[PDB]
């Protein structure tokens, strides 16, 4: 996983810089997922990797819906 | 350090493990043994030992011990 | 032209009630700021009241008040007032209109009023649909925190839900400093804060650049051996995350510190105010105290 | 018609050699804890404030609240003390090791030493001692504290003697016509508690600056027209180059400002004098007062 | 257009980032040149994508000559 995980680490924060440039209808709500994505890290334990992706997805799809403005 | 006239300081490494001292001398011996093949293969010195100038000069001294032995 | 007169006479044109003429006798020797600096200023320009606005920007009053010249009340009499401006460095007494217990030996600064809570407002003294408004004199620790609380309130107001801002403004508007409670009237966000937040946000970044590698790291390294109350209570605020220094250049390091002090004065001054008083021996009544360095 | 002067009375009896030891110090700054009219000699000087574990910084701050006062006249029993008034000139002794010159922005600092001196002698009652603060020119006064703060940052690591070679350079400032050796605040490797606080007062601030700036710069960048803020984030993103409840943000920002108020004692410095003429051999010089 | 259209945004992000850096002989005139360069995007319409490159490119070429102080 570490080879693909390195590509995931680069694509991770790269999404975050686009989020600061994109205006939202609620400025405070957007950081709550972006702050988790900026906190991203990869501990040596592989047991938590199923949980690491989950917060990366909670920070992903919920943010993309705000751009589409669908509730 | 010596101050008496006629006593130029011999070139010498400063603060190194004896396993690193005697072993690197064999690499210098290979210039006198066969100078057609010369590489600075040794890089075992650790920055954790000593400080900035004490270690940085040793990388320079090895080139100075080499440029003399090649000539 | 004559240099602006130290002596200033203020005369009301509106009729004065007998109940109010004695209100000024109790007001004697107190800070009464004026702007126009006339030899015979009208009372309509007297006091802070002309600067009030529907925005009620308390930060806006904090700036405009500083431009006004301070004056000392003196010589109450029949429909005549004599304000006075002490020269710099001389000592003269000053009554405290505000409800604060002054300490000996502390500096003081003019501040716009903060309502006590009940806001009984005394007799307040009014005529012609107009009210006298004398800014309070406050101790430095109160004068310092009152500015930073206005600034931190503007930082939290950004980037967060408006309903969440009310939870922060509530705990921040209160001030329990020195026994008596205090509260900030209408801390409206303002462009005057936007430039005040600008100089703080500008200092917020550059100090991180001017800081030496041995400086910012030092707090994390002290915990490895020493332990103390201040070390623990402060460490929790920080993010969670022997060895040689990477480099030590005393000329390069002394230069990094000298520049670092300048940004601190650039940053500290926004919560600082122009000190005006340096009280010595406060009177036992706590209704008056001597002052120096006025102006 | 005589100018007002504070009176002061020593308690312990003085020998004629002792009262003449004091008349050699006519002009001299003398801190006073409070503008009381009477004052015991125990209140004079920093000696009542003298401490062991407490550091030099504590003297740096309490001295700012001390009332500087010249000794206008010395007699038996009572000793006059003339508090300066702003804007008037006042002759002052050059007790400070630095030589004075024209126009210096003099500012008071507590006395220091580098082991034994050629002349530590001063007026001395039993147990009691007098200490007259230095009157250093302003540019050196910044240089003093700039050395004292950096020297304590290395106090955590005295173990590397290579670091001590840098401390030896900071230990001896060399202003012209002077050969200072600033004492190390550290004693027996352990820090003074005042030094431990002054180092914490700065390092905690720089640490919060590294992270707290990443948020507020973003929302404030696009609104700015001057663009100067827009490039401030560039160095912050390059400051990453090496390798949360809303309430937590309030308590985190709150410490960042209050620590600077604790740090302000070491930053800005009032000037207490500015030199005019200087007497020959630099024994003393007149200086117009300036608060 | 595939990835290649996305690649135009990548190099444009670098020039837009360094345009806040290098000093020039003006201030407010170059200020509009940078913000309009930051407004570059790609429209959902395919025919209109040329209109963004047609204007954002001319704004960038002018900035390069200013570093040279070229006429």
């Amino acid at each position: 996983l570490s080879s693909v995980l390195e590509e995931f680490e680069v694509r991770c924060v790269a999404v975050a810089r686009r989020g600061y440039t994109y205006p939202f209808g609620d400025r405070g709500k957007a950081r709550d997922h972006l702050a988790v994505l900026d906190r991203t890290e990869f501990d040596t334990d592989v047991r938590h990797d199923a949980e690491i992706v989950e917060r990366a997805l909670v920070s992903a799809v919920i943010l993309a819906k705000m751009s589409v403005r669908e509730t | 350090l010596v101050t008496a006239i006629g006593q130029t300081e011999p070139i010498a490494f400063v603060h190194l493990k004896d396993t690193e001292v005697q072993r690197i001398e064999e690499n210098l011996e290979g210039v006198r043994r066969n100078m057609f093949c010369v590489k600075p293969l040794d890089l075992n010195l650790d920055r954790h030992a000593n400080t900035a100038l004490v270690n940085a000069v040793n990388k320079l001294v090895y080139t100075g011990r080499l440029i003399m032995n090649v000539r | 032209m004559a240099a602006m007169e130290a002596n200033i006479f203020c005369t009301f044109d509106h009729k004065l009630s007998i109940a109010d003429v004695g209100k000024l006798t109790k007001l004697v020797a107190a800070v009464v700021p004026i702007p126009q600096r006339l030899h015979l200023i009208k009372h309509y320009q007297l006091g802070l009241h002309q600067f009030v606005d529907h925005t009620r920007g308390y930060v806006r009053l904090r700036g405009l008040l500083r431009n006004m010249t301070l004056t000392l009340m003196r010589r109450v009499e029949g429909n005549q007032i004599l304000l006075h401006v002490p020269t710099h460095g001389l000592l003269y007494t000053v009554l405290n209109t505000g409800p604060v217990t002054w300490e000996k030996g502390d500096a003081l600064c003019v501040l716009p009023p903060l309502f006590h809570g009940p806001l009984a407002r005394e007799n307040l003294l009014t005529l012609g649909q107009w009210e006298l408004v004398l800014p309070w004199i406050v101790p430095m620790p109160l004068a310092l925190e009152i500015n930073q609380r206005l600034l931190i309130m503007g930082l939290f107001s950004l980037d967060r839900s408006y309903e969440e801002v009310k939870a922060a403004v509530q705990q921040l508007q209160t001030i329990t400093f020195r026994d008596a409670t205090f509260t900030i009237p209408d801390p409206v966000i303002d462009q005057h804060l936007l430039i005040d937040m600008k100089t703080a946000c500008l200092s917020m970044s550059m100090v991180a650049n001017l800081a030496s590698e041995l400086t910012m790291t030092y707090v994390r390294k002290l915990a490895l051996e020493d332990s103390s109350m201040l070390l623990v209570k402060c460490q929790e605020l920080l993010m969670r995350l022997p060895a040689r220094p990477q480099h030590v250049s005393p000329d390069d390091e002394i230069a990094r510190l000298s520049a670092l002090f300048v940004m601190l004065r650039q940053l500290d001054d926004l919560i600082r105010e122009q000190v005006v008083f340096t009280v010595c021996d406060v009177s036992p009544d706590n209704k008056s105290a001597t002052c120096i360095f006025k102006g």
